[PDB]
């Protein structure tokens, strides 16, 4: 079938455009906190099975199966230590602006999902890690949590089911690396926030040495609606192994940048000229698209003309869905400049703990700065490819891979453009002697 | 008690071992910079990366437990490539300081580069520069040479019991040391020099005077305190040049005052 | 920023610091948010409190006071305050402008609005003005890519959809204090210009929305089917 | 900018060793010396066959 | 005949074979020394302080 | 100021100083300290300076990089091969 053209009834986030009050009154008017007592009455194993059968996958940029991952949590703690559920509300991936909309429009959905998931994994408390740049969103979520306490939905007799659940907000400062799960836990535990060496995994030893799980806002927020609607309803949308709806944020050189919600595995072009008003100057004016966050490698128009928007489809063409962030570029865009700015972003956000990332981010930026102006060699492109392959897959965490991928995509798609720039520079700038000293500082 | 394989030779170890411990006990030498036999396990450097089948990514030998039936290939070409890449990244920002560095002739960076690295460089940009700090008349600092190995921080926290050292900053511009101008005043302070693999921290009294190859060593015991610390005396001709600790495990462990 | 303590006459050990009683109540609430043995976890919130009550920057004496309060070494407070770029360890101007420069905002004209702010405030991209009213700084993505280009003020308020003249008008409004939050144009939060394209239905979006299920029968079916397949 | 193969991968360091038993040694002497037979059970077909199979 | 090239002076080029075959090694040796490369400076220091390391074995070579 | 005092030692890398610089013609057998002290401070615009001790590579000393962004603004720094001293301009 032709995926897309979702009905308004099947939207989960009906408050995304601020058509009602986001607080407890509007949340009850929209159906939040409805029949939650009946949900908590069933055993946690039933909730785990329902999430597994729903086919929901992580929306944080990985795509792991949420139900199985939640099932990884231990069933009992002989030590008496508690279990913690952590909501990854940190969002610093360039191009992605969806969880901000969720928090500032539908906070009670997040709270209800947190309660349901924590009950499913038998967790005592829930810590929501919001970035410091989301000041307004943090205030709104805190007010919603206060209302939830005042209405007796969480804490002490949470929904009158005998379970104790506290929801807390931990506001973190500016750091992209704090989005990584172990780095997030280290940031909560009064530390810098550097990622840990795994194994061990947070399912065994996480926050404070207790079992912990880290999950995105979107999955938690859609869990209660999935539970009420049913697993089959969620699985009825999208391709197999790509079930459910998805929030797409589109920005850049498109006519109508916006955030929408649509059935997963939707065609890319059909999405753009259905919701975002088409590419500026027409489809022929398109140069490249980044299907996910800045971590995902960029795509050329050749595959953008036909590719669908999901995990497997974007992975089969040398990309990934990531966080469903769509960046569109016109023919007036300089790909080298955009990728250089992305590399400069990744250079500033490295935590500096482990060697390959800490040196390779700076080396990549320094090489790309010369590649932009043409003051380079034809072999420097291959050297950069080799340097990226050395950085990736050798580091403590997955940020090194995220820094390596965009440069590899840029090389693979516009080696000819890079060569043309270098050729023009060397044709306009004759030079015979080669300096034995280092390159001038930029 | 599990059976593993190191370069094709079967071996029997305990299930609690790390790959590095098994390799060392079986006579296999793995390069390292941040791992120390008495401090906590850190995995910040990556020079101990090895190659294991059915595991796509290289695995850090020091910070990974052994698995029954696994095979470690320390002599494959993939391990050579891993070590070369890590050495390249380590030497990208290292200063050209060997003639003026007191670590020359006994630097682990030099020997590891010579034995395992590619042997030549291609980095042609400005390196980072770090201003030196003052820690007192016993420890001399040249912080351009630091590789952020955390050995000094772990030694100060876990062995000396003082909490004055740390890592402030982020990324490539992060710096190791005290935030404010403060001396590293403590007993067992000079020991931190022996912990640091590079010439970042050096013996300030033993500054520029000698080189490792022109010294003769003797084993003896100390009398300055009633613990008979096992010590090594390094001399050049009729002049005693320095004193180093030894290993006893019943006296002074590894350390001297 | 330098990853060390710069020698400053107004930021020495002799500089006094003390939490306000309202900040002390906030401190006890924050410590109640965390386990008894994990008081150090409250280092990040308390820092904000300092930055709230001391003109948007954190002095060294405040960090020492936090270390004493949380029974943790001063070096850990130093590491936390230096790791995160959102904490100011030096005094900053009255209006701290943080212009986004990441590629999604760069494609929409971040450089042009940066040049406009530069030419209005008479202050460079990474600099504080002579009078101390403005501090221009470039930052990474601020999570508002759809409403690009956008800036943030004082780590508090975000302003989106800026042009060459709209950013000048916004700066004048900020000077006069009569500014408008959110987008500087007709755009209504995240929905794109030229109207919206989804959530068009209003009868369903203005009435009571309910979805009921029989969880008792669901559980009985689940237990019956798992028992049957196990048999 | 290519540095990965500045060092030789294949080198001429191979050594080959050959070890032989004494030419004048008989089968019985070889079986006795290698701990597959004893001097007493010499000149017996069953002992010789068992030692030969054990050796093989 | 060339006017400004070095080959005008004489027909002997003692680096033509070496540059023809081992171009990669010729390029590296002519660009990096112990004054602008860390690896090369480490090699120089080890070479002139302790010497090169030779794997254990026996050889006999005659000329 | 007493060269054996706490302040003088602390601001001299914990070494006994010599303002006259004339002890080194006997202890170090040359007058190089005086000559290098005769060279004024070079003021650099950027935060980092590169020293090679000459006009070309191999005529001087290996490339070294000196930080001029100090804890105290404008503190001069000395090359560890050649005695030249640099400071950030204003
Ligand atoms: C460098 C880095 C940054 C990340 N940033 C985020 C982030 O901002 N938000 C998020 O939800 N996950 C982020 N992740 C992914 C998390 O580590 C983790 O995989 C995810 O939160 C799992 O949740 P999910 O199953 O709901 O996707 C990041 C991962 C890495 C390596
Ligand atoms: S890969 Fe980079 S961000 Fe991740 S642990 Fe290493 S230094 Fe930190
Ligand atoms: S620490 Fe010193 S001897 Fe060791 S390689 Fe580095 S500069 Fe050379
Ligand atoms: S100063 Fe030396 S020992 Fe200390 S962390 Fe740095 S490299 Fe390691
Ligand atoms: S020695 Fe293993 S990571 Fe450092
Ligand atoms: S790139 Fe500017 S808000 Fe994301
Ligand atoms: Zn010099």
């Amino acid at each position: 079938r032709s995926y897309g053209n979702l009905k308004d009834q099947d939207r989960i986030f009906t408050n995304l455009y601020r058509d009602g009050d986001p607080f407890v009154k509007g949340a009850l008017k929209r159906g939040d906190w409805h029949q939650t007592k009946e949900i908590l009455s069933n055993g946690p194993e039933w909730i785990i099975d329902e999430i597994k059968k729903s086919g929901l996958r992580g929306r944080g940029g990985a795509g792991f199966l949420s139900g199985l991952k939640y099932s990884f949590m231990p069933k009992v703690n002989p030590d008496g230590r508690p279990s913690y559920l952590v909501i990854n509300s940190d969002e610093s991936e360039p191009g992605t602006c969806k969880d901000r909309e969720i928090l500032r429009n539908d906070p009670h959905k997040l709270v209800e999902g947190a309660l349901v998931v924590g009950f499913s994994m038998r967790a005592r408390a829930a810590y929501i890690y919001i970035r410091g740049e989301f000041w307004v969103e943090a205030n709104i979520l805190q007010q919603a949590i206060d209302e939830a306490y005042a209405k007796g939905f969480i804490g002490k007799n949470a929904c009158g089911s005998g379970y104790d659940f506290d929801v807390y907000i931990h506001r973190g400062a500016g750091a992209y690396i704090c989005g990584e799960e172990t780095g997030l836990i280290e940031s909560i535990e009064g530390k810098a926030g550097q990622p840990r060496v795994k194994p061990p995994f947070p399912a065994n030893a996480g926050l404070y040495g207790c079992p912990t799980t880290v999950t995105n806002v979107e999955t938690v927020a859609v869990c209660p609606t999935i539970m009420r609607r049913g697993a089959s309803w969620f699985a009825s949308f999208g391709r197999p192994n790509n079930a459910g709806t998805k929030l797409y944020c589109i920005s850049g050189h498109v006519n109508n940048p916006c955030t929408v919600e649509e059935e997963m595995s939707i065609p890319l072009r059909e999405l753009l000229e259905k919701h975002c008003g088409g590419v500026r100057g027409g489809w022929d004016n398109l140069l490249a698209v980044i299907p996910g966050g800045s971590s995902v490698p960029m795509m050329p128009k050749n595959v953008c003309d036909d590719v669908l928007m999901d995990f497997d489809a974007l992975k089969a063409v040398g990309s990934g869905l990531g966080t469903a962030a769509v960046i569109v570029m016109d023919k007036s865009t300089d790909p080298i400049d955009a990728i250089l700015r992305l590399s400069k972003f990744y250079k500033h956000e490295s935590c500096g703990q482990c060697t390959p990332c800490r040196e390779g981010t700076g080396w990549i930026v320094d090489v790309m700065e010369r590649l932009l102006v043409g003051n380079a060699d034809y072999a420097e492109i291959d050297m950069l490819q080799q340097v990226t392959q050395q950085i990736e897959m050798h580091t403590i965490c997955a940020l090194g891979d995220a820094a390596a991928w965009p440069v590899q995509g840029l090389i693979k798609n516009f080696r000819e453009e890079i060569e043309d720039r270098i050729d023009s520079y060397h044709a306009k700038h004759p030079q015979l002697k080669k300096s034995r000293k280092s390159n001038p500082q930029i | 008690q599990i059976e593993i394989f190191i370069d094709g030779k079967p071996a029997k170890v305990d299930d609690s071992y790390t790959i590095f411990q098994a390799c060392y006990e079986n006579g296999v030498i793995v390069p390292r910079f941040c791992y120390h036999e008495r401090l906590s396990v850190a995995g910040n450097c990556r020079m101990c990366l090895v190659e294991v089948e059915n595991v796509p990514k290289p695995v850090a030998a020091c910070a990974s437990q052994v698995v029954p039936g696994m095979k470690i290939k320390t002599k494959s070409e993939k391990t050579r490539i891993h070590r070369g890449n890590v050495m390249e990244f380590l030497l990208a920002n290292h200063p050209l300081d060997c003639p003026i560095c007191d670590q020359g002739g006994e630097c682990d960076l030099q020997d590891i580069s010579s034995v395992y690295g590619y042997g030549i460089s291609r980095y042609n940009e400005y390196k980072r520069a770090v201003e030196d700090k003052n820690y007192g008349p016993l420890v001399a600092t040249s912080m351009n040479r630091c590789i952020h190995c955390t050995r000094c921080v772990r030694f100060a926290t876990q062995i000396a019991g003082v909490e004055d050292l740390g890592k402030t900053g982020r990324g490539k511009a992060a710096e190791i040391g005290t935030y404010v101008e403060k001396t590293f005043n403590t007993e067992l302070s000079g020991n931190v020099v022996d912990v640091c693999p590079v010439g970042a921290l050096t013996n300030a009294p033993y500054a520029f005077t000698s080189r490792p190859w022109e010294l003769k060593s003797f084993y003896t015991s100390d009398v300055f305190d009633t613990l008979g610390s096992a010590i090594q005396v390094d001399t050049r001709g009729p002049e005693i040049m320095r004193v180093l600790p030894r290993i006893h495990e019943e006296i002074n462990e590894e350390w001297i005052s | 920023r330098l990853a060390a303590h710069r020698k400053n006459d107004d930021n020495s050990d002799s500089v006094p610091f003390e939490f306000t009683p309202e900040n002390y109540k906030e401190i006890e609430k924050i410590l109640a948010k965390y386990p008894l043995k994990q008081k150090r976890s409250a280092v990040m919130p308390l820092l904000y409190l300092v930055q709230e009550q001391n003109n948007n920057w954190v002095p060294l004496s405040a960090m020492k006071k936090i270390a004493k309060l949380l029974e943790m070494p001063e070096i850990d407070v130093y590491e936390v305050a230096t790791f995160y770029t959102m904490y100011n360890r030096e005094p900053v101007g009255k209006f701290h402008l943080q212009i986004c420069g990441t590629t999604p905002c760069q494609l929409c004209g971040s450089r042009e609005i940066t040049k406009a702010i530069e030419e209005y405030t008479q202050t460079k991209l990474g600099h504080t003005s002579a009078d101390g009213k403005w501090t221009l700084e470039e930052v990474e993505c601020l999570g508002a890519c759809s409403n690009a280009p956008m800036i943030q003020v004082n780590n508090k308020w975000v302003y989106e959809d800026l042009t060459t003249e709209n950013v000048v008008k916004l700066l004048k409004d900020l000077e006069s204090g009569t500014d408008k939050k959110g987008p500087q144009n007709h755009r209504n939060q995240v929905e794109g210009p030229l109207g919206r394209s989804t959530l068009k239905e209003k009868d369903f979006l203005s009435g009571e929305i309910r979805f009921s299920r029989d969880f008792a029968k669901a559980k009985q079916d689940w237990v019956a089917q798992k028992e049957q397949e196990r048999i | 900018h290519n540095i990965r193969y500045h060092h030789e991968i294949h080198t001429s360091d191979q050594t080959y060793h050959s070890s032989y038993d004494p030419v004048g040694e008989t089968t019985t002497e070889r079986l006795v010396r290698y701990g597959y037979l004893n001097k007493d059970q010499v000149n017996n077909a069953e002992a010789v066959a068992a030692a030969a199979k054990e050796f093989q | 005949l060339n006017k400004e090239n070095f080959n005008r002076q004489t027909t002997v080029l003692p680096h033509l074979v070496l540059s023809y075959l081992n171009k990669n090694d010729y390029n590296l040796k002519n660009t990096k020394n112990d004054y602008n490369s860390m690896e090369e400076l480490i090699t120089h220091f080890k070479y002139w302080s302790k010497g090169l390391k030779v794997e254990s074995g026996y050889t006999y070579q005659s000329v | 100021l007493n060269p054996y005092s706490y302040e003088a030692l602390k601001e001299n890398h914990w070494l006994v100083s010599d303002s006259s610089k004339k002890n080194s013609e006997w202890t170090h057998k040359s007058n190089a300290e005086q000559l290098i002290a005769k060279v004024p401070i070079i003021y650099v615009d950027s935060n980092i300076v590169r020293c090679i001790g000459g006009t070309e590579i191999n005529a001087g000393h290996p490339q070294v990089y000196i930080q001029l962004d100090t804890r105290k603004h404008g503190t001069p720094q000395t090359c560890k091969y050649c005695g030249l001293r640099y400071a950030k301009k204003m």
